[PDB]
């Protein structure tokens, strides 16, 4: 079987600078049978470049395919921040029509702090026996942020699971979500929920918190 | 408009079997041949097989010889991928691909693809979920702007569609992938911030739809 090694595993660029993918394998292909193809967060993969450097219909000019034999090039001119994406290479000229392990990019952009909102549960699901509080950072860059709970002043860990939006191909940036879990009894027993949220686009950590 | 429409979302226990459909609209099915291809959770593309156009010759790779069939039905305009031998390791999104035609003359490489079927092995049983209510509040207001949301909790398996208003709200809709809780369920939130002179004369309604389950729940968020 072909074996196809795309480089690098990640790639992280600013909006309107030149992206550069490798696609290699193992052995010769010939070029009217390699295809690159883009797979946007949730949705299926689209065909870009086929032939290795004839553009699929409706893809813009600012991608380019090249290369031949082992070697191929996908080059995005200027990139956009829209152009996020795992890009995959694959051969089809020769079964099995293996494919790459694609080259996920990254759009870079200015820090930006988070905007965090807290949700306490509702009465419906304090009927069920179970609270949920619900911290929420919004539109934030870089990704890295850090979510504390603090329930009365007590530290939570290990009760609380955080997700991460992928970055928004508008804005560029990202939204977390934290939710701590608590059972009824134990939620009533307590009045100040808080989440700190520490960020670089913060001077010093903010504190979001409601009595109950 | 030229389309590829797979089936819905599986829960199969080990060892049994799923056949995902893929029928096609638009261009001439009988023309175009068909390559199915899955991807786990996030990991990379893995190539099953291809079907030639017209017969029923198809083409496996080493991995998936044994135990997939790739067939096709020109009469209802579907080709189909059965996996039989389940096991945990074959959960992913499975697609079809297939190049567009007319009646004579065909695309050179896959350009339509499916939207993606999620078949998700295990012995724990199907669930549907509990839709709570992310109401705002002070306590989520900045600026002009307040957020809320849906709690779309402990449900088994993926996945779940959310959208706001039937989809006629769009902008500022933020819903976060679903985290594994220790109970084996899964648990999603969806969010959305509106300007806060909205809340007391719009109406916002999250749509969760959880098709394994048959689970369509319309939960209006008020303010708190
Ligand atoms: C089929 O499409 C090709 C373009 O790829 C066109 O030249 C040809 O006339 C079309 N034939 C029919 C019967 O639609």
């Amino acid at each position: 079987a072909i074996r196809m090694t795309q480089s690098p595993g990640t790639l992280s660029l600013s909006p309107g600078e030149r992206a550069t993918l490798s696609c290699r394998a193992s052995q010769s292909v010939r070029s009217s049978y390699l295809a690159w193809y883009q797979q946007k967060p949730g949705q299926a993969p689209r065909l870009l470049i086929y032939g290795a450097s004839t553009r699929a219909t409706g893809i813009p000019d600012r991608f380019s395919g090249s290369g031949s034999g082992t070697d191929f090039i996908l080059t995005i001119n200027r990139l956009e921040p829209e152009d996020l994406a795992v890009y995959y290479c694959q051969q089809f000229g020769s079964s099995p029509w293996t494919f790459g392990q694609g080259t996920k990019v990254d759009i870079k952009r200015t820090v930006a702090a988070p905007s965090v909102f807290i949700f306490p549960p509702s009465d419906e699901q304090l009927k069920s026996g179970t609270a949920s509080v619900v911290c929420l950072l919004n539109n934030f860059y870089p990704r890295e942020a850090k979510v504390q709970w603090k329930v009365d002043n007590a530290l939570q860990s290990g009760n609380s699971q955080e997700s991460v939006t992928e970055q928004d191909s508008k804005d560029s940036t990202y939204s977390l979500s934290s939710t701590l879990t608590l059972s009824k009894a134990d939620y009533e027993k307590h009045k100040v929920y808080a989440c700190e949220v520490t960020h670089q686009g913060l001077s010093s950590p903010v504190t979001k918190s409601f009595n109950r | 408009e030229v389309q590829l429409v797979e089936s819905g979302p599986e829960v199969k226990k080990p060892g049994t079997s799923v056949k995902v459909s893929c029928k096609a609209s638009g261009f001439s099915f009988s023309m175009s041949a068909m390559q199915w291809v899955r991807r786990a959770r996030g990991q990379r593309l893995e190539w099953i097989g291809w079907i030639v156009p017209g017969s029923g010759n198809a083409n496996y790779a080493q991995k998936f010889q044994e135990r997939v069939t790739i067939t096709r039905d020109e009469s209802t305009n579907t080709g189909y991928m059965e996996l039989s031998s389940l096991r945990s390791e074959d959960t992913a999104v499975y697609y079809c691909a297939a190049p567009h035609c007319n009646k004579t003359n065909c695309y050179d490489a896959f350009d339509i693809w499916g939207q993606g079927t999620m078949v998700t092995v295990s012995s724990a049983s199907t669930k549907g979920p509990s839709v709570f209510p992310l109401a705002p509040s002070s306590k989520s207001t900045s600026g002009g702007t307040a957020a809320l949301g849906c709690l779309v909790k402990d449900y088994f398996p993926e996945p779940v569609t959310v959208s706001w208003n039937s989809g006629a709200l769009t902008s500022g809709v933020h819903t976060f992938p679903a985290v594994l809780q220790s109970s084996g369920l899964y648990s999603l939130s969806s969010v959305v911030t509106v300007p806060s002179s909205s809340l007391g004369t719009q109406t916002y309604i999250c749509n969760v739809n959880h098709k394994p389950s048959n689970t369509k729940v319309d939960k209006r968020v008020e303010p708190k």
